[PDB]
RNA sequence: UAGUGGCGAGCGAACGGGGAUUAGCCCUUAAGCUUCAUUGAUUUUAGCGGAACGCUCUGGAAAGUGCGGCCAUAGUGGGUGAUAGCCCCGUACGCGAAAGGAUCUUUGAAGUGAAAUCAAGUAGGACGGAGCACGAGAAACUUUGUCUGAACAUGGGGGGACCAUCCUCCAAGGCUAAAUACUACUGACUGACCGAUAGUGAACCAGUACCGUGAGGGAAAGGCGAAAAGAACCCCGGAGAGGGGAGUGAAAUAGAACCUGAAACCGUAUGCGUACAAGCAGUGGGAGCCUACUUGUUAGGUGACUGCGUACCUUUUGUAUAAUGGGUCAGCGACUUAUAUUCAGUGGCAAGCUUAACCGUAUAGGGUAGGCGUAGCGAAAGCGAGUCUUAAUAGGGCGU
């Protein structure tokens, strides 16, 4: 099964891991998450808010110009846009059970595609970027996902200032860096932990 | 990959935008016509216009009153009375699960399929039917 | 909801699950004239014509 | 994002303004004539290939016309005594042989009169 | 939704559930709130230190091409002669206050709340009006402009005309934090926001210039270079304006009216055609001449001659129309959003599907109140795979 590097196999639920990969699903499930994180600030202007613009600006007939009311029209320089757009959410409803579809079929292919490195511990013991950097090149990994089931304090004050390299939780993680990053490592601690959230 | 991937075909449209050219069908006017009132801003018909003959729902006449009685009434299908636990059928052990509403008085239980188990009905009244069948199945219809 | 509904098309029309009850018309304050053959065809509770449904579930919000 | 379309009309304007160079006065430099008279300039150049049939058609008919009067016969007693026999040779190659190679159009000319049509 | 409504357009509750927030004290005189005297905490108006790089190419100028190494609780910040974790300012972090400013809290004081004393011209009543979702309607209830008027807890007034029986509260005297609404002004951030006809009317000495007796209206206006190194000196000119050199610079066709520098418009050269020929000015055929050719059964530019040919848009039964509109160019200039609901396309779970507020280490997770279904018929009570009409269990309507 997953084949941790201390040579031990785990057997997982295999309704998680090895299922069919669905992917109209998870296009829908990438685009609900990374829309809901755009702050909707616009803020354009109609021919009801640009300052003045009150009075006709001559007669209605026998000048010659044709037919205007206002200054400040859409038509005019100065004008207002005719569909100003105020400010306004951007969020989809995703269904509880529907998100959850998503993380077994992109749990599935990370499998087949062994961009999954299962590990028995992952843990550093000083807070210092130099100590993870050599504790990553055991495995010889790059630009890595790191999964686990509590981000210590140690371990959180490295790789905030390396490069390529984020530390996540399992409800913190999402369907975009599951999918972003090269490798993800998770550990035996966390494998257990998608049992009872996803199935 | 976040390079790769799409939905389905069919999934997604593409909002027809009219007023723009002659060759995407939709170029002058919109779909809209020519002149009248159903093509300028706002011709909005208003529901239930007729054009000046006297409408539907001002030649009928008014034929009821609304029962306050029965704003107190539900029922249960005899397949639903599986879906309790503890087998004593109470009025507030219906509302314990899901199957009724608050403020709900006054319960029946009608004949819609087998009842599944063995229960005790009290405080609901069933039907001709219902009753023939959960003292008949292994069951008991008491107060 | 932002969608109300008309007041009169709610007393005018019960709704059941065959379609749209009304009552009859024309059955008012002239009666000595008319045939017992025709009273007693105006008595019932009729079901909307198919002419008649998608106007009258426009007024009813419905739609 | 606001779009603005001040370089994606410019290449258009281009490609209407060399397709009409060549043309007198206002027509070819101007775009509110220019966008006319490209159209109006394919129309012409569809009618006109079926125009070109007919030109070139009622140009060989003139030319065996001549040719065969000399011989001796008109151009409607050529075409029914070609049709007796079954020497068919088309206006188009008729015609250079009535002008360049017109001994051999001698030998054609003698065989419709054998023909007796 | 019940109601309300020329029962029209429309207007629209409550009861009951789910959450946020959590104090009730006094008229025997109270919490609480003020204002000083007080003892500690908390920040606030200025700051300080703040890790790590070399050679080599091309270039006017290296941050770039190369070859290596180091820092990290600091790696997508700004700017330095072109693209910099390690050159400069900063950042992650650590420390900071003579003196004021508040905010919580110390325990005292002066007050105040405060009307005296359980509530009389008060409740109710009669015409006239308002507010109640409720347009005199069987119209309850609260209010007050005119006119009147009680019982004293064996009393009282409520339970939507009204009346008996039951239930539940003490009117005519007061005081009360929190959840809540807002931004002219501040500071820190952040952007699937704008990039000088956009964004404030206003990036420029803008509510200025100007237009008005006034109230009031209200514009146009950015860019030399890395650095002024912003042109000493000579010649023509009015001792000028403007040029021609020369010098600076990587580059003056970067020379101050200065990055790029288009279209309409106006010119100057070179080639070919036109002064006996009638019209939407093009198209089909086509002589000749010219240039480069690879030396011309090629390419480019002109087009004598000749056949067919009455512009574009909009309105119309109908337009070359003597019907409308347009001086040409360059910029901008017209089916959008939000909340409800219906039908199709493609997806999730499936006799079940799904949560809204609000919590949350906050795009996870909790929250199933509520909604739509799984069974109808009837105006209703009601009865239920049937039910309504009917004297009928007869037919018939609707339903599985
Ligand atoms: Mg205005
Ligand atoms: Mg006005
Ligand atoms: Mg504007
Ligand atoms: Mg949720
Ligand atoms: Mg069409
Ligand atoms: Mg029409
Ligand atoms: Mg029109
Ligand atoms: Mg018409
Ligand atoms: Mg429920
Ligand atoms: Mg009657
Ligand atoms: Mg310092
Ligand atoms: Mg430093
Ligand atoms: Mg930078
Ligand atoms: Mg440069
Ligand atoms: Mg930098
Ligand atoms: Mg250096
Ligand atoms: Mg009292
Ligand atoms: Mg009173
Ligand atoms: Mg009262
Ligand atoms: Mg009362
Ligand atoms: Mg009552
Ligand atoms: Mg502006
Ligand atoms: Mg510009
Ligand atoms: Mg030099
Ligand atoms: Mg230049
Ligand atoms: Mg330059
Ligand atoms: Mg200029
Ligand atoms: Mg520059
Ligand atoms: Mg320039
Ligand atoms: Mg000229
Ligand atoms: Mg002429
Ligand atoms: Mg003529
Ligand atoms: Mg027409
Ligand atoms: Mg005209
Ligand atoms: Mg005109």
């Amino acid at each position: 099964q997953l084949n941790v590097n201390g040579a031990q196999a785990i057997e997982v639920s295999e309704r998680t891991f090895g299922g069919e990969f669905n992917e109209t699903l998870v296009h829908q499930a990438v685009v609900a998450y990374m829309a809901g994180g755009r702050q909707g600030s616009k803020a354009q202007k109609t021919r009801s808010e640009v300052s003045g613009g009150g009075k006709k600006p001559w007669r209605q007939k026998g000048t010659g110009r044709a037919r205007a009311g206002t200054i400040r029209s859409p038509i005019w320089r100065g004008g207002g846009t005719t569909f100003a757009a105020k400010p306004r959410s951007h969020e989809q409803k995703l269904n509880k059970k529907m998100y959850r579809a998503a993380l077994r079929s992109i749990l599935a292919e990370l499998v087949r595609l062994d961009r999954l490195v299962v590990v028995a511990d992952f843990a550093v013991d000083a807070p210092k970027t130099k100590g993870l950097v050599a504790k990553l090149d055991t495995l010889g990994l790059k630009d890595v996902l790191i999964v686990t089931d509590g981000v210590d304090e140690n371990l959180y004050l490295a790789a905030r200032n390396l490069a390529h390299v984020d530390v996540r939780d399992v409800q913190g993680s999402d369907p975009v860096s599951l999918i972003a990053y090269d490798k993800v490592l998770v550990t035996v601690s966390a494998v257990k932990k998608f049992e009872e959230l996803l199935g | 990959q976040l390079n790769d991937l799409r939905s389905a075909p069919g999934a997604r449209r593409e909002k027809h935008r009219p007023g723009r050219g002659i060759g995407s069908g939709l170029g002058k006017t919109g779909g809209r016509g020519h002149k009248g009132l159903t093509s300028r801003s706002g011709g909005k018909v208003a529901p239930g216009f007729e054009g000046g003959q006297q409408p539907l729902h001002r030649r009928l006449p008014k034929f009821g009153f609304v029962s306050l009685k029965a704003m107190d009434r539900a029922e249960v299908r005899t397949s639903e009375l599986a879906k309790v636990e503890g087998d004593v059928v109470s009025l507030q052990t219906l509302k314990d699960a899901n199957l009724i509403n608050q403020h709900v008085q006054r319960v029946k239980v009608m004949l819609s399929g087998e009842v599944g188990r063995a229960v005790t009905l009290k405080g609901i009244a069933a039907t001709k039917g219902a009753r023939a069948a959960i003292e008949a199945a292994g069951g008991k219809f008491e107060d | 909801p932002k969608m109300k509904t008309k007041s009169g098309a709610a007393k005018r029309f019960k709704k059941t699950a065959g379609g749209l009850k009304h009552k009859h018309a024309f059955k008012s304050h002239i009666l000595t004239k008319m045939t017992t053959k025709r009273k007693r065809q105006l008595r019932g509770t009729s079901m909307l014509n198919k002419s008649d449904v998608a106007r009258v579930e426009r007024s009813l919000r419905l739609r | 994002a606001r779009v603005k379309r001040g370089v994606i009309a410019r290449r258009r304007h281009k490609k209407i303004l060399k397709l009409a160079k060549g043309y007198y006065g206002a027509r070819s430099r101007v775009f509110r004539v220019a966008k006319q008279a490209v159209i109006k300039a394919g129309q012409y150049a569809y009618r006109d290939r079926r125009q070109r049939k007919r030109q070139f058609r009622a140009l060989w008919i003139a030319r065996i016309n001549a040719g065969a009067r000399q011989n001796g016969l008109s151009y409607s007693r050529l075409i029914a005594g070609l049709k007796k026999a079954a020497i068919e040779i088309d206006r188009k190659v008729l015609a250079d042989l009535a002008v360049n190679e017109k001994a051999a159009f001698t030998a054609i000319v003698e065989k419709a009169k054998a023909s007796l049509a």
